[PDB]
């Protein structure tokens, strides 16, 4: 899980 | 005149733009698997598709230019993807951000003849801010027929898995397969939204990035119900 | 031996109708004649749907702010839904106390999922007549999100004047209590407001002795986090 | 017509  | 009328030759253009390279900014694991299934998804959806990759915020916005100065008179309808990093009210090109509403004027009843009357769909995955949602448990106005499908809420982070792609195109994609051709469109984002919301929890090594939750945002200035089927 | 919001718990909710006419002249604002009669459709409107209505007119800033605290403070257990209408002198994300400004993300955090616990999973929509800036239409031709199940009915687009005549009402509730009336025992909530939507669009346009205010449109704009549908009426 |  990343963030944009 | 209840439904938008999705009978012409052509169902439209889809234009994705699909940045992942970057300035100074995290390259954009797993948007590519999301490019991938939008292609898909809307090549199912008799859409004319046209991917884009990693372009700089004058190419952005010389693409929607001279795709809005096309003829799109024998065209149901219009697709527009955007995928990047972003803030309020702001997409990233390669080398730099632009303001979402530059790109969608040129749309404008007045500014596009050819899609006057016609839907306009913006689907932006991209953050809107950086707070984390915790959880718990005889005219018509220019600015009409345009829809804005949030990946989140104003303000919000948005998540992106970086193997399975984003958490919104994930379950747009989905959505849309499973419903396109039983569901008007905004009922079948309201199930993205459920999606979304109920079944994605954030994983983090990092605290304070960890078990965090989404919530897409639809923005809907359109007049008329929308159905992909016929 | 779930698509749709519960919809029959032993009350649909209460209404909220805050309906600000009169400024404090400190402020240098002018009043906003024809929101009486917005107010009063909108009390009969969402009296027929079963809705426990109150109406607050003329509230300062911090009035409205006592007041959605308070409210979030109830105990809604027994309520489908909640509605919250505003009708006021604003700009983007702002609408005004009779003495001032209030953020709109203030008053509905208190309806966040986490900070209104017998609203989590119910709908909670907020509809707003209020200006969001000061452009002019000139037309042609386990766990779930703390900002889910929120819809927020706005009554004209980002950055966009809102229309109100003054012996008709504005533009959005006009249409809004008309469509609500002819539709809410037919249409799903988000089709209902996509009528509202072409009604607005198609039906009115500006007029003005003043060159710069004449002959101009509007088109409402309708936010949801909502995650199920939500109908009027039930089984 | 006014504007709010």
């Amino acid at each position: 899980d990343e963030v944009d | 005149d209840n439904s938008y009328k999705m009978d012409y030759p052509e169902m439209g253009l889809c234009i994705i733009i699909n940045n992942k390279n970057w300035t100074g900014m995290t390259s954009r694991s797993g948007t590519d698997v999301d490019a991938a299934n939008l292609r898909e998804t809307f090549r199912n959806l008799k859409y004319e598709v046209r991917n884009k990759n990693d372009l700089t915020r004058e190419e952005i916005v010389e693409l929607m230019r001279d795709v809005s100065k096309e003829d799109h008179s024998k065209r149901s309808s219009f697709v527009c993807v955007l995928l990047s990093h972003g803030e309020e009210g702001i997409i990233f090109g390669t080398n730099g951000p632009v303001d979402l509403k530059k790109i969608t004027n040129f749309f404008r009843g007045d500014r596009c003849r050819s899609l006057t009357g016609k839907p306009k769909l913006f689907i932006i995955q991209a953050c809107r801010g950086t707070e984390l949602d915790c959880g718990i448990e005889h005219k018509i106005p220019v600015e009409a027929d345009f829809l804005y499908a949030y990946s989140t809420a104003p303000g919000y982070y948005s998540w992106r898995n970086s193997k399975d792609g984003s958490w919104f195109i994930q379950s747009l994609c989905a959505m849309l397969k499973q419903y396109a051709d039983k569901l008007e469109f905004m009922h079948i984002l309201t199930r993205v939204n459920r999606k979304v919301a109920t079944e994605f929890e954030s994983f983090s090594f990092d605290a304070t990035f960890h078990a965090k939750k989404q919530i897409p945002c639809i923005v809907s200035m359109l007049t008329k119900e929308l159905y992909f089927y016929h």
